[PDB]
């Protein structure tokens, strides 16, 4: 099968993640990705921290593989970069390694809700934001599941304030497009831009804008939520919505009369957003409901938001002390 | 993903030198010929090919199946691993790659024993010897010694954008893919740029359907010299291909082939 001395040779060269890095009790994140560390060389080579992503199951799971594969060839500032791969013989665990984010917006936003998001920090994160997914989309990848758990940011370093798009690996529907809700079978650039509006509105709010209660594509409460922010779409509006694999259930389950009243404009403004502003005007042209009426991550990057005082900046934080506090020990 | 073929592992870590790669062959050239060596290369391709068309796998998927075999011992010894194992784990890896899916652990051992049972019962009198375990042991192995490099180019994007270009869609496409398969009975995939191998399955394909297309070459400001080198390397395999009869030397040429060592 496999010859004696190759295995011999490979096993006493091969670098094991128990040997170079402490991690025990050092797990940061959970999840259907894995688990994730925070730890630190045992060889004081460095002492800066380093992410350490358990990959979930034994072996080369589609989720492992589509993370390795991607990782491998993507380079861009606001994409994770890949450091490592520890590929444990023993109990067939993989191990990714990165450096450590100490923040995402996840943390960040559920901080700023408590207190119940400074405007520069808000713009310089959406522009990192869409840098990260445009290089991904040129690339013809899709992320397929952007929300703020996979928008990491940079504590103090050589990378202070820098967003790092996570999860390359692809129960809450909050960012997902209409028409993935309404059966859409494939994934589009258009998904991954609806996310992104999604995250804007939550970072200008600090509300998840769809936020709804807890396997087929049909989500009723969801789109129900969706149309209670943004009104029922007009026939002019969301033309293919007929072509719709759902659209007859829609039909069915909802009355465009129910949501006469409603529309993002009187939303944001319950929210203190102004509709005269470019933030407010950028945001609707991501949160189109018709996919193809939806602006691209490279029309949203030349918006004149971007243009308007403040100018976004590398450092979200804009050398400003982080008040956000570090992630803590599961 | 469709990313710059520039910035790629493929182009920075699996665009090799011939005299590196003849040397590396060496190990395995004390037991094999030269001539043997690459006729055992061939019939591994078309295992590949028949493990690939019994899972009804797409043509992306056996070429990235194709590529990470030749990669593979492109660096490392036929005793290392059993190509016999090396084939279906292959299969398994670049099917995961290529968004196909997991193929089921029935699935993969029943392929890989049908194929090799009807197919090439001429080399392999006895059935495959291989369970799911084996597999996933030598997929781990297979990862790890590609310097987990995954994504793989193939000349089958460029050649449609080059003959959807020309307007010949229709006569020469079907002709220059099958060179594009051909291709993979040679090492041409470790040494040059998928592009420059399109282009060249592209001038042979013109060549045999007598189709004036050397205008259309000369406006595209590529190394000639280096499509030339590529065209050179497609006859000879024609040739190869003529004076190669598998199903007659095959089994000698197996049992010459260095095997993996058992532990004392
Ligand atoms: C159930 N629960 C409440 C939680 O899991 C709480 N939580 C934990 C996280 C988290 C998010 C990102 C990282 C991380 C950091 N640095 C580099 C990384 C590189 C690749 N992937 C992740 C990285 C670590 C933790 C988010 N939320």
């Amino acid at each position: 099968s496999m010859d004696y001395d190759f295995k011999v040779k490979l096993s006493s060269e091969r670098e094991r993640v128990e040997d170079l890095f402490e991690y025990e009790g050092c797990k940061v994140g959970r999840g259907t990705y894995g688990h994730v560390y925070k730890a630190k060389r045992k060889d004081g080579k460095d002492d800066k921290d380093y992410a350490l992503k358990q990959i979930e199951g034994t072996g080369i799971s589609m989720s492992a593989c589509r993370e390795i594969a991607l990782l491998r060839e993507l380079k861009h500032p606001n994409v994770i970069s890949l450091q490592k791969v520890f590929l444990s013989h023993a109990d067939r665990k993989v191990w990714l390694l990165f450096d450590y984010a100490e923040h995402d917006l996840w943390h960040i936003i559920k901080f700023h809700r408590a207190s119940k998001l400074p405007r520069g920090m808000v713009k310089s994160l959406l522009y990192q934001i869409l840098d990260g997914i445009h290089y991904l989309h040129a690339n013809w990848v899709l992320h397929r599941d952007l929300k703020p758990a996979n928008i990491l940011v940079m504590g103090e370093g050589p990378e202070r304030g820098r967003v790092k798009i996570a999860d390359m690996g692809f129960v809450t529907f909050w960012y997902r497009a209409p028409e993935l809700l309404l059966g859409a079978r494939h994934y589009t650039k258009a998904i991954d831009i609806w996310a992104i509006g999604c995250i804007f509105a939550e970072l200008l709010t600090s509300e998840p804008i769809f936020h709804c209660r807890q396997s087929n594509p049909y989500h009723h409460d969801q789109l129900d939520r969706i149309f209670n922010v943004m009104g029922f779409p007009a026939d002019k509006d969301w033309e293919d919505i007929k072509k719709m694999p759902e659209h007859s259930t829609l039909m069915k389950d909802f009355r465009r009369n129910t949501y006469t009243n409603c529309s993002l404009i009187k939303y944001m403004e319950k929210h203190k957003v102004k509709p005269d502003s470019k933030a407010f005007h950028l945001l609707q042209k991501l949160l189109t409901m018709d996919p193809i009426k939806r602006i691209t991550s490279e029309q949203a990057m030349q918006d004149p938001y971007f243009l308007e005082d403040p100018l976004p900046t590398s450092d979200v934080f804009a050398g400003c002390q982080i008040p956000y506090p570090k992630r803590e020990f599961l | 993903m469709a990313g710059n073929f520039w910035q790629s592992s493929h182009y920075l870590q699996w665009i090799l030198d011939k005299q590196d790669l003849l040397k590396e062959r060496q190990k395995d050239l004390k037991f094999l010929s030269e001539e043997e060596y690459w006729k055992l290369q061939i019939f591994f391709t078309n295992v590949i090919q028949a493990l690939g068309e019994h899972l009804k796998l797409r043509q992306q998927v056996i070429a990235t199946a194709t590529v990470y075999f030749k990669r593979f011992y492109a660096r490392y010894s036929l005793k290392s691993i059993d190509p016999v194992l090396m084939a279906p784990t292959c299969v398994f890896l670049a099917s995961k790659v290529e968004e196909f899916g997991v193929v089921s652990n029935t699935r993969l051992i029943a392929a890989a024993t049908s194929v090799l049972k009807t197919r090439f019962s001429y080399a392999f009198p006895k059935e495959f010897p291989y369970r799911m375990n084996h597999i996933l042991e030598c997929e781990f192995y297979l990862l790890e010694l590609m310097d987990c490099c995954l994504i793989v180019y193939h000349p089958y994007r460029p050649l449609l954008q080059y003959v959807q270009d020309m307007g010949q869609e229709d006569m020469l496409l079907p002709l220059a893919w099958r060179i594009v398969n051909d291709t993979y009975r040679t090492d041409l995939c470790l040494l040059y740029p998928p592009f420059m191998i399109a282009l060249a399955c592209l001038h042979v394909a013109c060549v045999v359907q007598q189709k004036d297309a050397r205008q259309w070459f000369a406006e595209l400001s590529v190394d000639m010299e280096k499509i030339l080198e590529i065209i050179r390397v497609i006859l000879k395999l024609y040739e190869q291909w003529k004076n190669f009869d598998e199903r007659k030397e095959m089994a000698t040429i197996l049992s010459k082939m260095p095997k993996p060592k058992p532990p004392p």
